[PDB]
């Protein structure tokens, strides 16, 4: 797994060269985030439940034929695995919010998953439905100007968002 | 048992070996032979480094203040084997090289991915690890002092399918867990959801067609279904899995992998034709009735 | 490898858990400690040449015999010494790893583990290289945050030579 | 692994739906045929050891390529794998019997067979003879009017024929 | 799917043993309890919208909070009533297959593995289904075998949801 | 216990390893936040009766039916109001433990662990809980870090009543 | 192949449904987007040939091995191949930017990419090198503001990113 | 184990309390100390190689019989052993003054290891002369006046005299 500052570690020691001055300033601009992007993964990991639990209504309602008898997400067990799916998926993406970095989103969550619900008859689309709906409660979240320190969080805010849209299409 | 394939499907060395236990009132030299066994399961023939030894628990099974059990589940505890299996593999990965490792099979079925994967997200991986350890399986097989070790052979309570799975897992013998040809890939993810198997390819260097994996999708599937009636005057079918096809080049050659199903009467055809691709027979399996 | 941030996700992923206080304050341990990292890893890199000459300088000096046996572990002709100094250049170049990173991490993965199979293989004393890192150590001119976590990481390498 | 009431059930679950008034009944139609298929169970048990020592000495009779040197059941080591086999096999026919659903049979046992005898150079089609014969003598066994209460199974040796052919279709 | 049949083979299958007299007396034991589930399961379909409909009432009156309150979670307006009508729906379709096969097996797989996640997760009291389950209990009319055999199974589904 | 110190020392001892920069971050993240815990500590619990009080009137307000119903697990009488203000107070103080140890160590040690078996067995509804939370979190007072840090507690509560 | 347009109509008809009002207006957005991924596929076009060459050169002057005697890429014919497969991944790319759907490119050119490439013995970790090499010079010429009408690209550079992300994924 | 605020935690939680005013203000007093705490530990931890081998060529030359033919570190094993020890027991004082609490030595490291010791015929008394050895070393690293911001560090410095003389105690 790499964090924002191992990725760039890692590529420069395959070439046998040190940081240059601007990847340093890259981190240096990086760090100065910091406190934005530990508010985001709080922000979100303290509403965990309720984004799951209301993407998962929605869900539901938007696509009925998923709860039906018969349908993918009926019975406990089913309905049980499918909103633990959302929340490791949540789970994740606070992760790869947390490092800097994809990889442990891709390595640990995406990667296979797809497979997995192609060989199960989990309808994907569905599930990046769903992922898309907790993707716009959690910014919703993560951009409440109420409660903490004023200031701009749009570039943490959009990096999230392509955590979110990878996780949705690496299932679609 | 297996004899006659044995040393092609990389078995024969677990053949010529005796598990690994440790006696009451062990010598030390029973400790080392121990650890290294361990190592070599556990780790699934990785490489271990002196700087990642747990010289610790090494201590520790030395000096019998933990059984071979114990010592089994701290390496499986560890940040090391954690760094090797855990951090970088989809869970359903990380619970085929747990079998595979603390269990020396492969799993047989969905339903203890379903388990193991409850398992972890609602208590975390070391109360996974004890699962598996304190599992009525794990205990009729090693028990407190033998060092788990691959189950080849058909036992009480086993399954077909577990036979197949294992040449997934398996790759031969100078080869590790980390370092085979699907990479960090679940490799039952599909057999298990589907309750399907595949064709076994056993590893390199004893089978030319060693390389032979299927892509995600367009494939041929297992058995005829339509029979012999597309083919016209045919005996039987047989269902042959090809790699390393090359000659032609793109675009007149995609892929280099392809199952066919041809009739008994095509067979020298084919395997002429397959020569000319450059192509290796990794498998042929009667595809009719 | 082993950073404030890799920890704080292994730690919690191994757990099944969401993030937590502990882990958020595992990240502004991080945050503060950054910036002298990245300084020191800047200084360290305008300044590599001089350094790594210097140590290999140093550890001629305080080990003559490597430059006047034959050998092939020895730096008694231009080939050796260009080893010698790439070899010194490697640990400089990866201690700054630790510095960007944030702990040994780089260390741990691309020098340290396997270092005594090498150093026993090819017969070259692990004592050169500590002499070479305690010269780094002397004249790397760091201060304050920017110092201490260079020496970790310097005496990290050191300990596991010895 | 699912028995005859419960491969039923699943159906239901699936559709949503309450069993009919004629799924009810097919069901007592079956539980009125049950000591038949106790009967059934019972005796080709009794006989397991008779149905697979005659069965494997006929086989190795009619393809003596078999057991002569270098054939796939030469050597003690294989004859014995090879005996086991035709147990195994036998074994979970009865167990098919007695849960009147193929599934323990499809799943534990015939599932991978194939491959796996491909894989160890098995002759898959000397198998199928070798299950062929137990069969035959099965069925026999099972019809057999003495000593018991006299009535019509065929019914039941049908579905038992059904799975030794399930078996022998699938080794090969 | 835990039933008489299936557990025995289950377990002759883990001993790698052909079914004994054991086993054959677990299957006369199904054989002697098979009809009276059969008529208890019809019973019960035929039946079934008065229960469901009675039991979901008997929820309403004892806990009026649950038609009165607004939220996701509760009955007041027709959508949670539907949504409350059918899980009880639910329970009572899946207590009859379990009258079916003869075990919880049903009951175990379909509603039982996970329910505990859901009604937490959907803020669901399992109190609200105890008083269904007993009021289907107290309703069904059944006896005998019959009514022993499916109040077992109410009663399974009690203790789990207790 | 899950505590930024604890947690440092274990990973390290399963890697058999010496503290390294690593920890020593993870140590400077809980000085930097120790100050703030100690002095939200301090608030709430000098604020504890206050805020327990509230916080049980809030639930009795929300779920009104909890102090009208007669049974063991409501608080229709001064019984029931005893244990529901006592459980509140354990959220309360073991929240302060979290706050002075910096993680959920006590919370999970404490309380959560097990706490699904208890409202499950007893009957206690987990939204009781979770209102009783919310207004602890609404009425705390607390600014900045202390705010910060204590919310995070106090939801990590309430996500795991949900 | 789906494009952006029949892969939200496939999502539709699955559930039985008319598109929702607010998908319509998605879709609208995306078309409003149309001149810039016209002009983003244009670009990396109008640059394959130098894109390719310099990637390649790039790649082979950090991976020598690649190309000394013995090395994959040695010899005209691998070398030929090599520089073959980096404009065919390119081309998808292309594909999947003028579409707006990631299918072309997964199905036509990833499946079975990583599997042919084991099979043969290339070294799938320094095709995905080269992948990113393309990558990194693509976006560039992609987001070059000479000769071309003035606004912000980044949501098309975003999703260009993320196939070349596929594609460095998918070859190992 | 405990840390020196869980610690004060655990006490309150036996007793139903809350932190007393005087409890809180004693933790932050621990606070302030935090800085000399992590460079006692970042010194100790600098110098272990050091610490432990310059320790027991002192034991050694204080007590050759150790090293005599038969004696208890006589061989490599039993040499390697020893030092090995050394460095455990080391580590784990390292980890009790990182902690502020001794629960880790106490309950990882010391419990049981005197009847290891007694059970194996390794002399309690010499592992204590030797952890005193050890102990003597690492306060005069601790501290060392130069190149550290100048202040009292008697406390923190008396603190690890403690866990040094309870790892003695425990073996002598
Ligand atoms: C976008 C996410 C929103 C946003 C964020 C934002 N945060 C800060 C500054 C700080 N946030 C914290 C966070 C914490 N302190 C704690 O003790 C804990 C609990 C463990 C947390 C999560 C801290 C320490 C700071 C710095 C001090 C301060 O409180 O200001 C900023 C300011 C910029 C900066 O950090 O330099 C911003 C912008 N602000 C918004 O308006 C978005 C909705
Ligand atoms: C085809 C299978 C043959 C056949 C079977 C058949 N059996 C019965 C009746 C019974 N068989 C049993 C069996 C057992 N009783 C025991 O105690 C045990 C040991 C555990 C066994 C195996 C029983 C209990 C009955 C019922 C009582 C009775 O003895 O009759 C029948 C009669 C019809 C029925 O279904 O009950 C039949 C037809 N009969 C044949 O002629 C076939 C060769
Ligand atoms: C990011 C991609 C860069 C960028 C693009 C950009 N383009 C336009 C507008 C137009 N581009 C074209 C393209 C073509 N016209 C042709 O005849 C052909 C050859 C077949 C091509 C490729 C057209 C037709 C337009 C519309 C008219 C115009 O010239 O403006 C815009 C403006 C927004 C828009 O069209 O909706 C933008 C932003 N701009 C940048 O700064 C990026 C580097
Ligand atoms: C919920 C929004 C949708 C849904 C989900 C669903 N998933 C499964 C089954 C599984 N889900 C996984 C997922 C993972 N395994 C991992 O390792 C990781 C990363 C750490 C993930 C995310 C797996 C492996 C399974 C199989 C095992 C299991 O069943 O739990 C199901 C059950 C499918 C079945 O047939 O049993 C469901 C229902 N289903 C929907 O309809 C929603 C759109
Ligand atoms: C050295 C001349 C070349 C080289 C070698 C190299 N090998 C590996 C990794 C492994 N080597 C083996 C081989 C064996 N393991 C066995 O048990 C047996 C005997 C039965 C053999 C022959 C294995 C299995 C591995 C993988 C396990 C592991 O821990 O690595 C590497 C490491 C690669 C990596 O770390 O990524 C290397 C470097 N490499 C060269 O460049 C030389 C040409
Ligand atoms: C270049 C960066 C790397 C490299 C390449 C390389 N590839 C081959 C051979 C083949 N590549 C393919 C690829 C495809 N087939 C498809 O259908 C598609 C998608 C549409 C692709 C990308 C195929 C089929 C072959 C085999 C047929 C052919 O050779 O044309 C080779 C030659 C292999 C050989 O053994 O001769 C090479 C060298 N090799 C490297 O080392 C680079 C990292
Ligand atoms: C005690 C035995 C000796 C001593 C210690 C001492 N240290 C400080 C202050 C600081 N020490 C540090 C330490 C580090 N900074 C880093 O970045 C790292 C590497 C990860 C370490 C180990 C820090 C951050 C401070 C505070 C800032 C500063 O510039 O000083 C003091 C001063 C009081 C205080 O606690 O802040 C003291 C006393 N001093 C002695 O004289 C003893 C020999
Ligand atoms: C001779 C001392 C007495 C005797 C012999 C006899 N043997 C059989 C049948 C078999 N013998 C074997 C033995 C082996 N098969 C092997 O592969 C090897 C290892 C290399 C051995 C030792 C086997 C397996 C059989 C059964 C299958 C077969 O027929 O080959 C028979 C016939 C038994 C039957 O029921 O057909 C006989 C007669 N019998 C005597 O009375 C002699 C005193
Ligand atoms: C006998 C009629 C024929 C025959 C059989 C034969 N089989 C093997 C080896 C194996 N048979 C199996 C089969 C199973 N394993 C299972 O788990 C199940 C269901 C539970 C079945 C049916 C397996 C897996 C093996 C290999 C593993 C093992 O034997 O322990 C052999 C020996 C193969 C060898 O020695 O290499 C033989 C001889 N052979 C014939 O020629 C007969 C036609
Ligand atoms: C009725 C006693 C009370 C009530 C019910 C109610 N339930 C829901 C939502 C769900 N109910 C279930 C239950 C099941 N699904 C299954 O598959 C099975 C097993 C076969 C069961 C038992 C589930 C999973 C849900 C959530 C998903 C879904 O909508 O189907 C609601 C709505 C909750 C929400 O947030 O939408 C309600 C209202 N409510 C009362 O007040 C009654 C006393
Ligand atoms: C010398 C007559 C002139 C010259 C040469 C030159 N060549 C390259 C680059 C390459 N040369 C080759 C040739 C081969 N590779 C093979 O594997 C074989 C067959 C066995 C041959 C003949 C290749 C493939 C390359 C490109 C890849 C590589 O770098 O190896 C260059 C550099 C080109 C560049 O852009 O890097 C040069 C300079 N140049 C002159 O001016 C001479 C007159
Ligand atoms: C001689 C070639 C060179 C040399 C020797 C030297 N050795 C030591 C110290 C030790 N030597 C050993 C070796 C062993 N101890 C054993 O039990 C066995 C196995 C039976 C062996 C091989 C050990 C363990 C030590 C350290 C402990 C001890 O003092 O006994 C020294 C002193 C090192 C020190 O720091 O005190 C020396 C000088 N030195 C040379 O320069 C010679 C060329
Ligand atoms: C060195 C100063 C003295 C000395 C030491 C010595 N110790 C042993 C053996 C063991 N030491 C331990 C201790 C630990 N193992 C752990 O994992 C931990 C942390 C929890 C500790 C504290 C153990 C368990 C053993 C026994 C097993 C092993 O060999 O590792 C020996 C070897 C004894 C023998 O006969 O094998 C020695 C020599 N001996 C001296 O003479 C010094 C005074």
């Amino acid at each position: 797994m790499f964090d924002v500052f191992t990725r760039v570690v890692s590529q420069a020691d395959a070439r046998g060269e040190y940081l240059s001055g601007s990847q340093l300033d890259a981190l240096s601009a990086t760090v100065a985030e910091g406190n934005k992007r530990i508010d985001s993964v709080n922000r979100i990991t303290g509403n965990a439940s309720a984004i799951v639990s209301n993407a998962a209504r929605a869900l539901f309602a938007e696509q009925p034929q998923l709860i039906q008898p018969g349908g993918n997400a009926y019975t406990s067990r089913r309905m049980a695995a499918c909103l633990r799916d959302m929340e490791i998926i949540l789970r994740y993406v606070t992760y790869a919010t947390f490092t800097g970095d994809a990889s442990v989103l891709e390595d640990r969550c995406l990667n296979g998953l797809r497979e997995t619900y192609v060989a199960l008859g989990v309808p994907g689309a569905s599930v990046a439905a769903g992922v898309q709906k907790m993707k716009e409660a959690a910014l919703d979240i993560v951009n409440d100007p109420n409660g903490i320190t004023r200031g701009d969080c749009s570039a943490i805010v959009a990096e999230i968002a392509g955590y979110f849209d990878r996780a949705a299409a690496a299932v679609a | 048992a297996i004899t006659t394939a044995a040393s092609r499907l990389g078995v024969a060395p677990y053949n010529e070996s005796r598990p690994v236990e440790l006696r009451p009132d062990f010598s030390l030299d029973d400790a080392k032979m121990v650890i290294r066994a361990v190592y070599r399961q556990v780790l699934g023939n990785d490489y271990i480094m002196d700087s990642e030894r747990l010289k610790g628990a090494e201590s520790l099974l030395t000096n019998g203040s933990i059984s071979v059990r114990e010592f089994v589940r701290t390496v499986a505890k560890s940040e090391l084997y954690k760094k090797k299996f855990l951090y970088n593999n989809f869970q359903t990965r990380v619970i085929e090289l747990n079998y595979k490792h603390l269990l020396g099979r492969a799993p047989f079925s969905e339903d203890e991915v379903i388990f193991h994967l409850d398992l972890y997200e609602n208590q975390g991986f070391d109360a996974d690890i004890d699962s598996y350890i304190d599992s009525v399986e794990y205990q009729e097989n090693f028990g407190e002092n033998i060092v788990p070790y691959y189950r080849f052979n058909n036992q009480v309570g086993d399954r077909t399918v577990g036979f197949t799975r294992m040449f997934r897992l398996y790759r031969g013998y100078a080869n590790s867990d980390r370092s085979q040809l699907e990479r960090s890939s679940s490799r039952l993810a599909t057999e298990l959801g589907q309750n399907t198997v595949s064709a076994i390819v056993g590893p390199s260097g004893s089978n030319a067609g060693w390389a032979y994996r299927p892509s995600r999708a367009g494939n041929t599937p297992a058995k005829a279904l339509g029979g012999t009636v597309p083919f016209g005057q045919a005996s039987k079918l047989f269902r042959v899995e090809i790699t390393a096809i090359s000659a032609p080049g793109y675009p007149k050659v995609r892929r280099s992998n392809k199952a066919v199903i041809v009739p008994f009467e095509q067979l020298n055809q084919t395997l002429q034709q397959i020569n000319r691709l450059g192509g290796k027979v990794a498998s042929i399996t009667p595809a009719s009735l | 490898m082993k950073t404030p941030l890799t920890e704080a996700v292994s730690t919690a992923d191994s757990q099944g858990r969401f993030l937590s206080s502990t882990e958020l304050q595992i990240a502004f341990g991080r945050l503060r400690q950054a910036n002298a990292g990245l300084q020191a890893a800047k200084a360290l890199t305008d300044n590599a040449q001089s350094l790594v000459n210097g140590a290999a300088q140093a550890v001629y000096n305080k080990f003559p015999y490597t430059t006047q046996t034959q050998g092939n572990n020895f730096a008694a002709d231009q080939r050796g010494k260009d080893k010698c100094a790439r070899d010194i250049g490697y640990y400089l170049r990866i201690v700054t790893y630790c510095l960007v990173a944030g702990g040994t991490g780089p260390l741990d993965e691309y020098l340290i583990a396997g270092i005594d199979e090498i150093n026993r293989t090819f017969d070259l004393s692990p004592s050169w290289y500590v002499e070479a890192l305690k010269y780094i150590k002397a004249n790397h001119g760091l201060s304050g945050d920017a110092r201490d976590e260079a020496n970790s990481y310097l005496d990290y390498a050191i300990n596991a030579l010895s």
